[PDB]
């Protein structure tokens, strides 16, 4: 199943120690390494360090800063990472994964989206799009749903509980001074909505929010 | 069930585990070292195999002092186990070799 | 270290068809060397083990293969779900190192986009302003250009695009475009228009709608 468990997203004022978990389902042996894997926005993935929990030790990229620590936890299997004291360059999504000492990285986590900023942390606001209050429309009907005003990245979008896909084309979010703004677009056969139900998901893994509001037709 | 045998027994098992600590440790003191190429476990347990069978290849070598001190053991545990059974060997073939005359 | 090397770091590619990204790594490490694809706000996927060998749930369509310091990973058929980023990673000396990575473009038929136009909610009213958002959905190529022109006035401000990676769906691309304005200037017009013009329409398709 899923096996490694990360945070969706850490905000740290410039300065402060940020520390990172990851918990492992599935099989545990002896020979797991676990290993740490930093993504800034725009560049590749780039190995940070590694871990062994049943020994506890820990190895660290020596060719770019080593400021974290890697630890360990006897039973619960569950490793973390130490990065204090860091710039606005320490911005990244931070991977976790776990390497059989065999070579390859089998399981990955979901990452874990890093934001350094003196700003403090705002809940978006989610504003629904129905068709215009007179728009003709085909086979083929379209919706969306609004995201702005939020603080920090990211925010999970989904529809219908996540249980669509059929059309799903979200958009990257955009600056607006301090806060965000992004879309979400649907497409389902207007022989469904709104004869059907259509709501949509939106979790901010950092003020910790589901909002939810369906998709009902302008009069 | 004599001793040279029930000796030469306990240095197998004991070569086995060693092989595999070995590897293991190896693994666990290679890994931190830029340049190290012996830091997976399967090729580990094949170089451990290679060094107490004193064959040396020399293409999976270890560079760090406590990556040497395993290779030492190694070394040191499979040098030990073959000519102790060696010794078990020569010890059979004497006690045949005793009852082919008489003393 | 080890470097490896991933050249070029963009390929296209038509649909149904062999693309082959390649890896080059700084000095001979015979085959431990090992293939991830990781898609837009995705986390890498263990594609290819030890240069040339499967994973479960990896299709047919990807090989691997090479060996001491060049390696190649092929794709026979192609499809839009293949949209993404390639890399390779190392594990013969110590540490294990990525490459730079590797973008998979499709190159599909044109596509003329699907465009929407849609007024602020009784929500966000109720909260206060308002914003007008304009959809361009499964286009191709990527390039169109988005008009914001209010009572024939073209407006030029508050206009924060925002354009998606190539969908990995079907090969397409999609845009937003929001215009936000607070309602002190939203209930003093009645009249938001949306154009674009694509690569496959010479007119202007367009969408708007009024206040009533
Ligand atoms: C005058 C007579 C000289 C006789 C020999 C003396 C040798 C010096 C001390 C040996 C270790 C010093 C460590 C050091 O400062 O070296 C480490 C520095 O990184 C790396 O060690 C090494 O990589 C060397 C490992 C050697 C292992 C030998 C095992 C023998 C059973
Ligand atoms: C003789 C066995 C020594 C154990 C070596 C442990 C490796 C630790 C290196 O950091
Ligand atoms: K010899
Ligand atoms: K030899
Ligand atoms: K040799
Ligand atoms: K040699
Ligand atoms: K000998």
């Amino acid at each position: 199943q899923v096996q490694l468990q990360q945070p969706g997203a850490e905000l740290v004022k410039p300065g402060a120690s940020v520390k990172l978990s990851c918990k492992a389902s599935g099989y545990t042996f002896t020979s797991d390494w676990i290993h740490w894997v930093k993504q800034r926005p725009g560049h590749g993935l780039e190995w940070i360090g590694e871990i062994i929990p049943s020994y506890g030790r820990a190895n660290y990229n020596e060719k770019i800063q080593k400021k974290a620590t890697l630890t360990a936890d006897k039973s619960s299997s569950t490793a973390f990472m130490q990065l204090s004291s860091l710039t606005s360059e320490d911005s990244a999504v931070y991977y976790c994964a776990r390497e059989r000492g065999d070579g390859y990285f089998a399981v990955w986590g979901a990452g874990t989206t890093v934001t350094v900023s003196s700003a403090k942390t705002t809940p978006p606001s989610v504003y629904p799009l129905a068709p215009g209050s007179a728009a003709q429309t085909n086979s083929m009907v379209t919706l969306g749903c609004l995201v702005k005003g939020y603080f920090p990245e990211p925010v999970t979008v989904t529809w219908n509980s996540g249980s669509l896909s059929s059309g799903v084309h979200t958009f990257p979010a955009v600056l607006q001074s301090d806060l965000y703004t992004l879309s979400s677009s649907v497409t389902v056969p207007s022989s469904s909505w709104p004869s059907e139900t259509v709501t949509c998901n939106v979790a901010h893994p950092a003020s910790s929010t589901k909002v939810d509001k369906k998709i009902v037709p302008r009069d | 069930s004599a001793l040279h045998w029930r000796a030469a027994g306990a240095a197998t098992v004991l070569l086995v585990i060693v092989l595999l600590a070995g590897s293991y440790l190896a693994v666990l003191a290679e890994r931190g070292a830029p340049g190290a190429q012996l830091i997976t476990y399967p090729r580990a347990l094949f170089w451990s195999v290679e060094t107490a069978t004193t064959v040396g290849y020399g293409d999976l070598y270890p560079v760090t002092l406590w990556g040497r001190c395993v290779a030492v053991v190694v070394m040191v545990a499979g040098i030990t186990s073959f000519g102790l059974v060696t010794a078990a060997l020569a010890t059979w073939f004497v006690g045949r070799e005793q009852e082919r005359r008489g003393h | 270290d080890i470097l490896l090397t991933q050249s070029p770091a963009i390929l296209s590619v038509s649909p149904g068809e062999r693309v082959s990204f390649s890896c080059r790594a700084s000095q001979s490490i015979g085959t431990d060397i090992h293939w991830y694809q990781q898609r837009t706000n995705g986390s890498p996927r263990l594609l290819i083990k030890y240069a040339s060998e499967s994973i479960s749930g990896i299709p047919s369509r990807f090989s691997g293969s090479g060996s001491g310091t060049d390696f190649t990973l092929s794709i026979n058929s192609v499809e839009s779900e293949d949209i993404a980023n390639y890399y390779c990673q190392q594990s013969n000396r110590w540490p294990f190192t990525f490459g730079s990575g590797t973008k998979l473009e499709i190159k599909r038929a044109d596509a003329a986009p699907t465009v929407s136009i849609f007024p602020p909610s009784s929500e966000q009213l109720t909260s206060g302003g308002a914003s007008v958002v304009c959809f361009l959905n499964n286009f191709y190529p990527k390039d169109i250009n988005v008009k914001w022109k209010i009572d024939g006035s073209e407006r030029q401000n508050g206009v924060l695009n925002s354009w998606t990676d190539q969908d990995s769906k079907d090969s397409t691309y999609s845009m937003s475009s929001t215009l936000t304005l607070t309602k002190d200037e939203y209930e003093r017009h009645n009249s938001y228009t949306c154009e674009a013009t694509h690569k496959t329409s010479t007119s202007p398709i367009v969408k708007s709608f009024n206040r009533n």
